[PDB]
């Protein structure tokens, strides 16, 4: 709601926030943030008209009249967001990819993905209108899937290898011992 | 009233729109009766937006009319052709050389037109009362009109120019096959 | 005002529409009086936006015009035979020819009519002034769609083609049992 | 503006309808002025959503007309002969052979009539004008058409159909009780 | 727009009607300008609907009118007769011979008419045109309507009916004293 | 749309009339245009409503009218001598004999004019057609309104009756300075 | 529909009014096209409203008329000078006497008019049809009306009443400068 | 209804204006049909309502007009130059020495036609009945309305003023290269 900025005012100007008993929080040592993608519609479309304008000045920017200048007067700064590369998207992937590493080793199955299956997950659920959020579904339903079948009925234990290749021919993915 | 109004659920399932407007939403729009100056430019202002809307996504346009003016007319044209997705352009009903010059300056490929439809081509009408100089004038401006609308027209349908010269000396009509054999339109929607 | 509004409760229980727009939610299309271009533009509308909702439930279209324009009716019949779902036709009050065209042009065995309706048939009307040559063009274009009409009608209705056109020469008038004898209709509507 | 909002408590206590819309949710149909296609269309459109709203509950016409087309008042009667709720005609002011058919066609034991109404009936109008051919079919049509209102008159009120037939040579005038008498309808309406 | 906004306080403090029905939920009904079918036909649903909200408490009805269609009026008329609540008329204004008759037929003791009020009664006018049967028809029926009328005139005023038949041969003007001593009104509205 | 629409704050900040229910709501009732039944009624139904609000805060009645029905103008004169709150009229623009009728009939000492205001006062029109008892009849009616308006105007601006008769035999018109020393009004509104 | 909405924001984000409002939010009020009594009612509730809200600040009248009636623009010109704010005048497009009386009118040193604005001035028109006495009746009333228009325009615009009565004898066409030089209008509003 | 809604998401994702609002929201305002005061009025206010908005961001300004009164076609090209922002005047359709002026008159390099427009450029109309006098004084009116529009189109083109002198005394009409070397507009808008 508007009036939980009312609060917010007085706890990033001076620090402190008093309960009801009159106890006084110090917020002075506290970091506050603030998360939120107001701006994104306002800029996601292009002009209506036979001569595209700029469109460009709404850059998020018209996040005022949203939030009260008396309370953006006191923020730190407004830090934009920009959408995922293909590069951030692929350095994700890989970053999913050792956290699943991670999680196999703690029951001792080591886990082997080739690059090329890397790159395939990555083009799969590559997304800029949801980021990296949808990254995390395609890689559990692509791998994390066959890999708990495997687990959990036995035909790997501890001490199992898994690789995974791409299937150029199909579009499908290598999964073995 | 005379118009109805749909229900649709996208969020929160509380969505009425006159069914016009509904269409709209799915890049449908509607040149029915006569063409002239508002007409013209609701349906520019309509794929205006269309286009600024979504670039990729074709547009539907649904001709039925019996002709009208012809400046109104090219002012759609402009904005069909300048426009970046493909509109395409469906005659139900008939299209009398206004019509039937929107129809034909549809995308090629996705022309299209009903199997009972009627299409009817023909020189442009004009006049003009006053003084000899400029009925000169204005008929040396029809006559030039003339020549571009045949040019634009044998640019479309793929005919030479004299071609359509000689047919649209006088009025033309063209069921849906003879339309598809001659160019106008380029397949017939016959079932789903 | 001159036109009523309903109430209905699906889940908030506050939905107030025109009785006709409550109609068309339950797949109900009115087709009334003369058939013009914006009437014809305004069931294909409603034809088009009831399709794409479900395109397997039925559509029922309720009859009662003194015929119009063959172009805009040419323009609903079309529509009628193009979408996938079967349309049903009901023939209430009368049906001259356009409205009774379009009544024939129902899915079949769904084509009902009240037992006091009145169907009337007849070759299309039309005209032209002018010299000779567009004269001639006219009428061989009036001949032409006359032609059209009667093979579609002994196409819908099972009759042979030269007996439609020895009936349609004049205006012929067929009540409820004549018509589903005739071939029109398939049943009449009697009670619940 | 011209017409009146009422207002009415259910759940949250906030809805305003044009005082017709309230008491067509009361289950109550105004049939007034003259019979034409279009209000014959909403009175028909009325009645259907009433029927499909409750089979149960009776809907109640309100008649004060000076008459109208008979093919109008055609499709409302097969209408009210259709739906499987009792329709039952409160004839207030007047009915002049259309309100009057349309009273009379109401469910028997329930056609009332205010004490002061006047009731008319009289054989069907018409004309045409063309080649005798054509004079020939119409005045057929026309007699066959004051024929089935005979039939259908004669089957409403009880009278043998050569009584309904010489009375209704010329206009025949009926108060209340006349018109109860006849046969017309089956009492009248004095107090609560 | 041309009619005012209201605003009123009952729970929530927002209610905003037309001027019209914001005195129509006091029980206050406005019959001004011509008596004809529509607006005898929107008087009628009021007065239904004040008497189905509140059978007890009375119904005042504002009357200027210089009067209409006897047909319409007669309907209105019994509709005052037929409902519990007694309906109170006051003339302001006119009321030429059909206000002036829906004045009179207001509830005894509770017909009030303002200082400078005018008020005319006169028998009624029609006309035909036709056949002398039809003629005579329509004449017989005119003179039934007249005696009706005297008849009921010469009950809600307590004059005699040969008073009644020798005062409304041509029309008779009464101020808002004359009014009350011949019996249409019972008393003066002068102040709070 | 053509009429503006106002916001004002009184307990949430959210309040959209026309600018006529806004001017309404501070008691300022217009008088514009012709005066006719419609009209009038309405400028009653304002009048009643500020009344029953509050009937001790005067009302402002601003009168700009060319004249009207001498009929509608005495409702409208009845209803703002029975109220209890004192009327105030104020003449801008002009007034006409009825606009001038009614600006002399507001509160004594609340008549005010503005200084380039036009009044003009003159005996009543009428007139009819048909046989000479008739003609007698409304010529008698005619001759006592004029008397009527006669007298009330020499009773609200204390002009004599006979001066009152000669100065209306013809148009007198009056401006502002005349006009409030002739009686019609009390004084005049230059600035704040 | 005709008219567009705007959105602007104070508190929560939600405001849509008629361009017209809008702007009349901004104490900017509209005079275009022909001065009528409606029209000038509109402009004197409009300046009421704003004089209301906030008497300090200006009022901005956008005048636009090829003239009108010479009482309806007097009530817009007494509105004027009656209230508190100052009222600035900016002629757009043209003023024919009566947008001009309105606009040499305004606040001294407000009164502005666009470059390309042209102003026409001339003395009232007017006329009468019937006997000799009412013939000079009104000829005397239009002449004073004459002779008091011209002594306000020549206390306006500072000219001397003879000058003012040797120009407006004929329609004098006054440009930008020459309204400037003549004392019509203050200065010439060119760029921001 | 006639025009069509649309939906767009800031915030709420709840915002639904007719068409031309949405396109006026981008800084999009239409100018077709004839020019006339209240056309040249909205236009006018469209543009200020923009320029307060945003000054530095330019407007469009879509020109298909057949002409129109010169005086509020001047009242628009006033607030064209007045405002801050550029305007850039897109001719779509035709634009008839009206729409021509303006179109010429938009911001220099912004000034763009689509390839199939049609420009004509002539002289003032007009004329007046009356004396001698009055007949030469609106005739050196004219005249100087006519020096005045071609000074501002060799301003605004470029051209000299005898060539524009000698090009404006008929009717000269213009094709989208034509004006573009002629120098009305500045380029030609082919595609995105």
């Amino acid at each position: 709601h508007p009036d939980v900025f009312n609060i917010l005012l007085q706890v990033m100007d001076n620090g402190t926030l008093t309960d009801n008993n009159g106890r006084k929080a110090d917020f002075r040592n506290v970091v506050l943030v603030m998360t939120t993608n107001a701006g994104v519609r306002e800029t996601e479309r292009k002009s209506i008209g036979l001569i595209h304008q700029d469109n460009s000045t709404d850059a998020m920017e018209e996040i005022k009249k949203i939030f009260t200048p008396e309370f953006r007067n006191r923020l730190d700064n407004i830090i934009w967001f920009d959408h995922l590369s293909t590069d951030v998207i692929h350095q994700v992937v890989d970053k999913f990819i050792v956290e699943l590493q991670v999680q196999l080793d703690q029951k001792g199955v080591s886990l082997e993905v080739s690059q090329e299956a890397r790159n395939w997950l990555a083009e799969k659920g590559y997304d800029r209108a949801m980021g990296a959020r949808p990254m995390a579904r395609v890689i559990q339903d692509n791998l994390k899937k066959p890999l708990a079948n495997e687990l959990l009925f036995g035909s790997l234990v501890d001490g199992g290898q898994v690789t995974v290749a791409l299937d150029k021919e199909k579009n499908e993915l290598t999964y073995g011992f | 009233a005379l118009v109805p109004m749909v229900i649709e659920q996208t969020s929160r399932g509380e969505r009425s729109f006159d069914i016009y407007s509904r269409l709209l939403k799915e890049r449908v729009i509607f040149l029915t009766g006569q063409v002239e100056d508002h007409m013209a430019n609701l349906i520019v202002a309509q794929m205006l937006f269309l286009e600024a809307e979504n670039p990729e996504k074709d547009i539907y346009l649904y001709i039925n009319s019996p002709g009208g003016v012809i400046t109104a007319g090219m002012s759609i044209y402009d904005t069909m052709q300048f426009i970046k997705p493909d509109v395409s352009t469906i005659c139900m009903g008939q299209a009398a050389s206004m019509g039937a010059f929107l129809l034909t300056a549809g995308a090629k490929g996705k022309r299209f037109c009903l199997p009972n439809s009627r299409v009817m081509i023909h020189q442009p009408l004009g006049g003009y009362q006053g003084q000899a100089t400029d009925i000169e004038i204005h008929a040396r401006e029809i006559l030039k009109v003339k020549g571009r609308m045949n040019e634009l027209m044998a640019l479309h349908t793929g005919q030479s120019l004299e071609q359509i010269e000689r047919d649209t000396e006088r009025d033309r009509f063209l069921s849906a096959p003879e339309a598809v054999e001659y160019g106008l339109v380029d397949s017939i929607l016959t079932h789903r």
